[PDB]
Protein backbone atom coordinates (compact mmCIF):
# COMPACT_ATOMS: atom_id res chain seq x y z
CA UNK A 1 0.00 0.00 0.00
CA UNK A 2 3.00 2.26 0.48
CA UNK A 3 4.16 1.61 -3.14
CA UNK A 4 0.66 2.62 -4.32
CA UNK A 5 0.07 5.43 -2.66
CA UNK A 6 3.89 6.19 -3.94
CA UNK A 7 1.59 5.81 -7.40
CA UNK A 8 -0.95 7.70 -6.46
CA UNK A 9 0.87 10.40 -5.65
CA UNK A 10 2.89 10.42 -8.51
CA UNK A 11 -0.28 10.23 -10.71
CA UNK A 12 -1.81 13.20 -8.75
CA UNK A 13 1.39 15.62 -9.91
CA UNK A 14 0.62 14.79 -13.31
CA UNK A 15 -3.02 15.76 -13.07
CA UNK A 16 -2.26 18.59 -10.71
CA UNK A 17 -0.05 19.60 -13.55
CA UNK A 18 -2.80 21.12 -15.32
CA UNK A 19 -2.53 24.27 -12.58
CA UNK A 20 0.82 24.15 -14.26
CA UNK A 21 0.22 23.81 -17.75
CA UNK A 22 -3.24 24.78 -18.84
CA UNK A 23 -3.13 27.94 -16.36
CA UNK A 24 -0.24 29.42 -17.41
CA UNK A 25 -1.37 28.69 -21.26
CA UNK A 26 -4.20 30.22 -20.70
CA UNK A 27 -2.72 33.37 -20.57
CA UNK A 28 -0.02 32.36 -23.32
CA UNK A 29 -2.58 32.43 -25.79
CA UNK A 30 -3.10 36.27 -25.02
CA UNK A 31 -0.47 36.67 -27.79
CA UNK A 32 -3.37 37.85 -29.28
CA UNK A 33 -2.80 40.87 -28.46
CA UNK A 34 -0.41 41.12 -31.38
CA UNK A 35 -3.15 40.86 -33.37
CA UNK A 36 -5.56 43.18 -31.62
CA UNK A 37 -3.03 45.80 -30.21
CA UNK A 38 -2.00 45.99 -34.17
CA UNK A 39 -5.28 46.61 -35.05
CA UNK A 40 -5.52 49.37 -32.66
CA UNK A 41 -2.48 51.23 -34.90
CA UNK A 42 -5.60 52.47 -37.69
CA UNK A 43 -4.27 55.96 -36.60
CA UNK A 44 -1.09 55.15 -38.88
CA UNK A 45 -3.88 55.39 -41.53
CA UNK A 46 -5.67 57.72 -40.17
CA UNK B 1 6.14 76.16 -77.66
CA UNK B 2 4.35 76.30 -74.46
CA UNK B 3 3.36 79.02 -72.82
CA UNK B 4 3.35 79.85 -69.34
CA UNK B 5 2.06 83.06 -67.63
CA UNK B 6 3.67 84.16 -63.75
CA UNK B 7 0.72 82.05 -62.23
CA UNK B 8 1.67 79.16 -64.69
CA UNK B 9 5.71 79.88 -63.49
CA UNK B 10 4.70 79.50 -59.78
CA UNK B 11 2.66 76.80 -60.29
CA UNK B 12 5.61 74.70 -62.66
CA UNK B 13 7.87 76.42 -59.70
CA UNK B 14 6.03 74.15 -57.11
CA UNK B 15 6.28 71.45 -59.71
CA UNK B 16 9.62 71.23 -59.92
CA UNK B 17 10.20 71.84 -56.10
CA UNK B 18 9.56 68.36 -55.80
CA UNK B 19 10.95 66.09 -57.69
CA UNK B 20 8.01 62.76 -57.91
CA UNK B 21 5.77 63.66 -55.27
CA UNK B 22 2.48 62.67 -57.24
CA UNK B 23 4.97 59.38 -58.23
CA UNK B 24 5.85 58.79 -55.08
CA UNK B 25 2.17 59.16 -53.78
CA UNK B 26 1.55 56.33 -56.30
CA UNK B 27 4.20 53.78 -55.66
CA UNK B 28 3.25 54.27 -51.88
CA UNK B 29 -0.68 54.03 -52.13
CA UNK B 30 0.27 50.82 -54.94
CA UNK B 31 2.33 49.23 -52.02
CA UNK B 32 -0.03 49.53 -49.47
CA UNK B 33 -2.88 48.07 -51.91
CA UNK B 34 -1.55 44.44 -51.05
CA UNK B 35 0.42 44.88 -47.68
CA UNK B 36 -2.12 47.27 -45.00
CA UNK B 37 -0.31 46.48 -41.58
CA UNK B 38 3.10 46.77 -42.57
CA UNK B 39 5.34 48.98 -41.40
CA UNK B 40 7.53 51.37 -42.74
CA UNK B 41 5.00 52.23 -45.93
CA UNK B 42 2.21 52.88 -43.46
CA UNK B 43 3.97 55.64 -42.35
CA UNK B 44 5.49 56.42 -45.19
CA UNK B 45 2.03 56.66 -47.16
CA UNK B 46 0.63 58.55 -44.27
CA UNK B 47 3.95 61.43 -44.55
CA UNK B 48 3.61 61.36 -48.38
CA UNK B 49 0.10 61.80 -48.57
CA UNK B 50 0.33 64.77 -45.82
CA UNK B 51 3.09 66.35 -48.45
CA UNK B 52 0.73 65.73 -50.77
CA UNK B 53 -2.01 67.77 -49.33
CA UNK B 54 -0.27 70.26 -48.22
CA UNK B 55 1.49 70.97 -51.44
CA UNK B 56 -1.79 71.33 -53.38
CA UNK B 57 -3.37 73.52 -50.86
CA UNK B 58 -0.27 75.87 -50.60
CA UNK B 59 -0.10 76.03 -54.97
CA UNK B 60 -3.92 76.74 -54.57
CA UNK B 61 -3.37 79.00 -52.13
CA UNK B 62 -0.47 80.89 -53.63
CA UNK B 63 -1.97 81.06 -57.12
CA UNK B 64 -5.39 82.35 -55.98
CA UNK B 65 -3.38 84.98 -53.47
CA UNK B 66 -1.60 86.26 -56.84
CA UNK B 67 -4.65 85.43 -59.08
CA UNK B 68 -6.15 88.16 -56.19
CA UNK B 69 -3.14 91.06 -56.81
CA UNK B 70 -3.26 90.84 -60.20
CA UNK B 71 -7.13 91.57 -60.68
CA UNK B 72 -6.62 94.06 -57.90
CA UNK B 73 -4.24 95.97 -60.21
CA UNK B 74 -5.98 95.33 -63.61
CA UNK B 75 -9.08 96.54 -61.80
CA UNK B 76 -7.15 99.77 -60.36
CA UNK B 77 -6.32 100.91 -63.91
CA UNK B 78 -9.43 102.75 -64.36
Amino acid sequence: KAQEENMKTTLQTLTQKYSNANSLYDNLVKVLSSTISSSLETAKSF
Amino acid sequence: TPWSGYLDDVSAKFDTGVDNLQTQVTEALDKLAAKPSDPALLAAYQSKLSEYNLYRNAQSNTVKVFKDIDAAIIQNFR
